């Protein structure tokens, strides 16, 4: 199914997931299309940061769901 | 396993500064320091007793072991610099939730229209009374999304980058996170002064970039 994915510059992708796809496997996917890493990567649903390990399903993340997009901050 | 390990290095030399403990600026620690800051600015408690009393050891001055447990928490090593905000979310399961937040998500004419009730402490919404744009409705206009409604304390997070703008144009808060680029520091908004590390300087909200807000009904 296709989701929606907000980027750091405002504009709005679209992911090929299903349901049962991880949060690391739509992190890969936002690295393919945008070139951020995983590991710098924050996914926001509905209020909620998003985990690895857990699914699409696991947050009832349907299709045309959009999905939030915030860089990781280093702050020493 | 957390209990095994060696805290010893995690031992940051901390103050207490307008009655918050705080910690000395060494190892890349700015993140700590801001994430332990808006803890208690939030007043907030863990679900695990103890988790709980490493928290009240950490305000009390016995900081290794709450700090150690962040840091092990979050995958970040001891003087590397990382993300509060990030900090904040992962903390949000362990802390007892304190209030809720009502976001409203709208068209400017009202083509399609929601609001849902967010009981995490930590919930992340635009800081900006006027919300962020976020997708399209069905009708294909882009919803608003901001928080109308506030109930005891939540910990609110941006959804995106540091937002500089007129004081006035944040949600209410007690505390303001932010972040120069980079390093974290802590405006409190009884005061106007900031939390950086263990000092307390002069500072305008004007010109911080801010990142979450302790708001308070
Ligand atoms: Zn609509």
């Amino acid at each position: 199914m296709q989701i929606f994915v907000k980027t750091l510059t405002g504009k709005t992708i679209t992911l090929e997931v299903e349901p049962s796809d991880t949060i690391e496997n739509v992190k890969a996917k936002i690295q393919d299309k945008e070139g951020i890493p995983p590991d710098q990567q924050r996914l926001i649903f509905a209020g909620k940061q998003l985990e690895d390990g857990r699914t699409l399903s696991d947050y009832n993340i349907q299709k045309e769901s959009t999905l939030h997009l915030v860089l990781r901050l280093r702050g020493g | 396993e957390f209990h095994m390990l060696d805290h010893t290095g995690f031992a940051f030399p901390s103050e207490v500064v307008n009655g918050r403990r705080v910690l000395k600026t060494t190892d890349n620690n700015s993140w700590v320091n801001v994430t332990c800051l808006q803890l208690q600015f939030a007043r907030f408690r863990f679900k695990s007793a103890g988790l709980q009393a490493m928290w009240e050891s950490y305000c009390t001055g016995d900081v290794a072991m709450f700090v150690h447990w962040l840091y092990w928490l979050t995958g970040v090593d001891k003087g590397q610099p990382s993300d509060s905000e990030n900090a904040l979310n992962m903390l949000s399961k362990y802390i007892v939730p304190a209030g809720s937040v009502t976001i409203e998500r709208v068209t400017h004419d009202g083509c399609c229209c929601s609001k849902r009730v967010v009981t995490a402490p930590v919930v992340n919404a635009s800081v900006l009374k006027l919300g962020v744009e976020d997708g399209l409705c069905p009708h294909g206009l882009n919803y608003i999304d901001k928080v109308v409604v506030v109930k005891g304390t939540t910990i609110v997070v941006n959804v995106g980058k540091p937002v500089v703008a007129p004081s006035h144009l944040f949600l209410k808060g007690v505390s303001y996170t932010t972040f120069l680029d980079g390093h974290y520091t802590v405006f409190d908004h009884d005061t106007g002064m900031v939390h950086d590390g263990d000092v307390f300087v002069p500072g305008d909200l004007n010109v911080s970039p801010v990142t979450n807000v302790v708001v308070s009904e």
